RNA sequence: AAUAAGUGGGAGAUAUUAGACCUCGGUUUGGUAUCGUCAAUGAAAUACCACUACUCUUAUUGUUUCCUUACUUACUUGAUU
RNA sequence: GGCGAAAGCGAAAAUUUUCAAGUAAAACAUAAUUU
RNA sequence: UUAUAUACAACCUCAACUCAUAUGGGACUACCCCCUGAAUUUAAGCAUAUUAAUUAGGGGAGGAAAAGAAACUAACAAGGAUUUUCUUAGUAGCGGCGAGCGAAAAGAAAACAGUUCAGCACUAAGUCACUUUGUCUAUAUGGCAAAUGUGAGAUGCAGUGUA
């Protein structure tokens, strides 16, 4: 009987609207490893001499792991919280929804863990966040938030008071089913 | 089973006493009758819940006093108008009848002076314990201060061997600014007549003549 | 950070859901062996506060440990001799299980050196632990200004001589009145030096 | 090494003998705490002085010696000595004496 | 993470049922007369934090 | 007035009605009213109005040396390549 | 696999992923197979 | 994409390798660390006690080890890591209150040295290990770069910081 902080995982956010999620993420995809260099290459050489501040243009991309993300929510900077559902042990997660329907901030429980880790080309990385607010894709952004705010965050203050599991099968099951198929044709001709 | 403003179950906090005024639903003018359950306080015992009640702005209690005087009682007492009798009314209070429209128990506090006390129990005693509102040595009877306080809502209550509550203590048709500060310095001048007191009732009720009886926290 | 939740939460242990989470735990670390590789540390946080580190090589282990007190191994037939030694069934270590547990991990590994352990999960048979060990020839532990100091030789087996957190325990050093006998340094050289008769040369 | 008070009733007077200078004193005393150190009054921060005359004992011993207590300069331009470097100890001491005297008793 | 098994039985005997057994089973169970006084206030502040903001 | 739970507050409430006023009920004023505060007089002065709670009553999600029957996922043994 | 603080073990083990002894055998872990 | 109908890509858990490189098992015994643990004896008997928290021990180290930077003392006019010696002291206490045992604070001296983590805030993984190409010299379980070559690493490495 999986206690109801479990179902938070694994009612993890129907994939019609999680592909639209990774299509958003993907421009937020965290640092480029060569383009890591090739900021600081030139850095090094060219913008030497020249000294700026100015046309730094900092990429708004996602923060990574919970205890960036962690910081991140009681701090309230986080628009967007994704967390995965495979995360071994747990509590490497397991408060983090209690945090952002606490704190406010909307969250997703999203699939894979793996497919956490393959955007920020790690191996598992079990916890996303967005403080990125460019205009570019502000538009996908408020419905995208609008559907985990009710699959989720307006659906979290009656997520916890519900948990009926421990689901016998299949043999157990169907035979006390089969006790229902037999035993009520012994109801259909004593009441018939 | 409750009522719309005598809330029963609602511990409610310090900014909903503005609705104590809220029970005058009548127009005839109501005696409040206040009232509470007692827990480790026994009736019975020597512990008899009877005092004074001194609060600053005054309901008017409709309350008639007659004053034993003898040469103590009605010197100083002009200014609060006392009655000025020389103790001939104890005579006529017992035994018959005064006049028409008029009883023989005609008061609600009595105030008797300390050399004709003997007369108290013995003559009048009979038409008060029948009566029940016998005058106590505790409750503010001497006549030396104690008569501008007197008219001024000097409440005497007696004790009830049933373990309910019914004394006129005032009104509730006036603004509960007023009973903002009435009825925060009447429950410390109610709980030191009480004995070892911390907290040993959960809940108080007050209750008016002829309306529901509210509870508060 | 989340490290702090985590901290707090594990302590909840009778709730309902730690007790689901040591409860499957438990009956999946039953059917393995006895002594047994964990890749990644179960509790990642108490592998911190206690010596671990995320690098190559820190290992792990999770070992199961029997579970009750001691029972004098005598042969049947008596621990001879006088009524005060008579006893057999009520014998207790003066070593922990956790102890206990480091040293079967450790006798066996004999090229790893032992840092600490913690408690993880237990059932009723079997008290079970996680070692943390480490490797003290990678060069990414020898290059390690922080973690290098167990690389040096007077701590070989250093648990075997009672020296990491889980053996000092048991030897009953601290400070002061209550740890007086025994105050010689460890344990054993108190009665030594108690009982030490100087004979001076000037009498 | 700083005290008097030794602690009981028996020696009210003769000392523990002082692993201090708790840095109050120091900081009472123009210097210097983590410099004090690294001359050689030894600092050890683990005392929570209870006295204002047991502060000032210390802190007047920390006057005496560093009125004393000649200071080589480093790069020999020595801009704040505050002693000097013709009172280098060759010149006015190079003694290293024996004792450092507790003014005992 | 919810409750604790001592402190949801004694909670329930904290709701009227005379919270001296209370203290007697926190001491019999914390136990310390300083764990089970402090375990107490607890407990009862919770029953409190329950007045009217679990009204629906 | 009995049979006032009782016993004290109280020394009249409440209701009705038209009038006053309001968009209106209503409250008030007075008339009237089952009693009664009053009188009827005694053990409680019964009206007006109660907190309390049982004789208990229906009903509510109560832990329990409960108990009984089942369930399987822990555990246990048996069987096969 | 187990056990014991260890050393070690009145071990016809009876459980230890392939815990096999294996074959000039095809694809998309050579096949019925050996505890 | 998972009627156990095929494939792909991840990840987790886990295998195998005469894979590349590494550790591990000494034996000594005086000292040292952890265990485990008698009985002879003494009590003029004897059973707790005593021997002795010791022989036998019996696993693990070093040139010393262990300890060690207060969850300490004390009650003062306050002391200040550990270890060792002197004294406290054969004392307080333990004990068929019998035989017998038996410490520490303070004082004196030897020597004296301090510190690092985990964890809120520290707000661009700033991080390590090899890998090949040079360079630096050496028998460097190296340094400087380079490809950013794998890999580790956000289930967090680094800097700052510590009761």
């Amino acid at each position: 009987k999986v206690p109801p902080p479990i179902h938070q995982f694994s009612q993890t956010l129907d994939k019609t609207t999680a592909v639209k999620l990774f299509k958003l993420l993907e421009k937020y995809r965290p640092e480029s490893p060569l383009a890591k260099k090739l900021r600081l290459k030139k850095i090094a050489e060219a913008k030497a001499k020249g000294k700026d501040v100015e046309p730094k243009k900092k990429p708004s991309y996602v923060s990574a792991g919970t205890n960036t993300v962690t910081k991140l929510i009681e701090q309230k900077k986080a628009q967007l919280v994704v967390i995965a559902h495979d995360v071994d042990p747990l509590e490497l997660v397991l408060f983090l929804p209690a945090l952002c329907r606490k704190m406010g901030v909307p969250y997703c429980i999203v699939k894979g863990k793996a497919r956490l880790g393959r955007l920020v080309r790690r191996k598992t990385c079990t916890t996303l966040a967005l403080t990125t607010v460019d205009n570019n894709d502000k538009a996908n952004f408020g419905k995208v938030l609008e559907a985990v705010k009710t699959n989720f965050n307006e659906r979290h203050e009656e997520i916890r008071r519900h948990w009926g599991g421990g689901i016998l099968g299949s043999k157990s099951l169907a035979r006390i089913s089969k006790l229902e198929r037999a035993k009520a044709r012994e109801l259909a001709q004593k009441q018939g | 089973m409750a009522s719309k403003v005598s809330r029963d179950t609602l511990y409610e906090g310090v900014n909903g006493l503005l609705e104590a005024s809220a029970k005058k639903k009548r127009g005839f003018l109501e005696t409040v009758e206040l009232q509470i359950g007692l827990k480790n306080y026994d009736p019975q015992k020597d512990k008899r819940f009877s005092g004074t009640v001194k609060l600053k702005h005054i309901p008017r209690p409709k309350m008639k006093v007659c004053i034993l005087g003898d040469q103590q009682h009605c010197d100083e007492a002009k200014a609060n108008n006392v009655d000025f009798m020389d103790a001939e009314a104890l005579k006529k209070l017992n035994k018959n009848k005064k006049l028409v429209k008029k009883l023989a128990k005609s008061y609600d506090a009595f105030l008797a002076s300390e050399s004709l006390i003997k007369q108290i129990p013995r003559l009048l005693g009979p038409g008060l314990n029948k009566a029940g509102k016998f005058p106590a040595l505790l409750s503010h009877q001497e006549s030396m201060i104690g008569k501008i306080e007197e008219v001024k809502s000097t409440i005497k209550f007696q004790m009830k061997k049933v373990l309910c509550l019914s004394v006129a203590v005032g009104h509730v048709g006036m603004k509960s600014d007023e009973l903002a500060q009435n009825v925060n310095l009447s429950i410390n001048f109610l709980v030191s007549l009480l004995k070892k007191n911390w907290q040993n009732v959960r809940s108080l009720h007050v209750k008016s003549s002829m309306g529901p009886p509210q509870r508060l926290y | 950070g989340a490290y702090r939740y985590m901290q707090e939460l594990y302590r909840k242990k009778q709730s309902d859901v730690m007790r689901y989470l040591l409860r499957i735990r438990v009956w999946q670390y039953r059917q393995l062996t006895k002594l047994h590789r964990s890749p990644r540390p179960t509790r990642p946080d108490k592998a911190r506060r206690l010596g671990y580190r995320a690098k190559q090589g820190f290992v792990i282990y999770r070992i199961r440990v029997r579970r009750g007190g001691r029972k004098r191994p005598v042969p049947k037939g008596c621990t001879y001799g006088k009524p005060k030694s008579h006893g057999v069934n009520q014998l207790k270590p003066y070593r922990g299980l956790q102890s206990i547990a480091e040293e079967r991990v450790g006798r066996r590994l004999g090229g790893l050196r032992v840092l600490n352990s913690y408690w993880i999960a237990q059932d009723a048979s079997y008290k079970y632990f996680e070692v943390i060990l480490i490797d003290t020839h990678h060069s990414a532990i020898r290059r390690d200004p922080k973690i290098n100091w167990i690389c040096k030789h007077v701590h070989k087996h250093r648990e075997l001589r009672g020296l990491t957190s889980a053996g000092k325990s048991s030897r009953g050093i601290g400070k002061g009145y209550r740890y007086s006998q025994t105050i010689g340094g460890s344990r054993r050289a108190a009665w030594k030096r108690k009982n030490r008769e100087h004979m001076h040369r000037k009498r | 090494r700083p005290v008097v008070r030794c602690p009981t009733i028996r020696y009210h007077t003769k000392l523990r003998a002082g692993r201090g200078f708790t840095l109050e004193e120091l900081k009472g005393a123009g210097i210097g705490a983590n410099f004090a150190k690294t001359i050689g009054i030894a600092v050890d921060r683990r005392r929570k002085n209870k006295s204002l005359e047991s502060r000032q004992r210390n802190i007047q011993r920390l006057k005496e010696y560093r009125s004393k207590l000649i200071l080589f300069p480093i790069n020999e331009k020595k801009i704040r000595a505050g002693e000097s470097s013709l009172e280098e100890c060759k010149l006015a001491t190079q003694l290293k004496g024996p004792v450092l005297p507790i003014k005992n008793e | 993470v919810g409750h604790a098994p001592y402190e949801k039985r004694t909670m329930e005997l904290l709701k009227v049922s005379k919270d001296k057994r209370a203290l007697k089973f926190l001491k019999r169970r914390l136990g310390t007369h300083i764990r089970a006084k402090r375990k107490r206030e607890e407990l009862s502040n919770i029953l409190t934090q329950l007045r009217k903001a679990q009204t629906h």
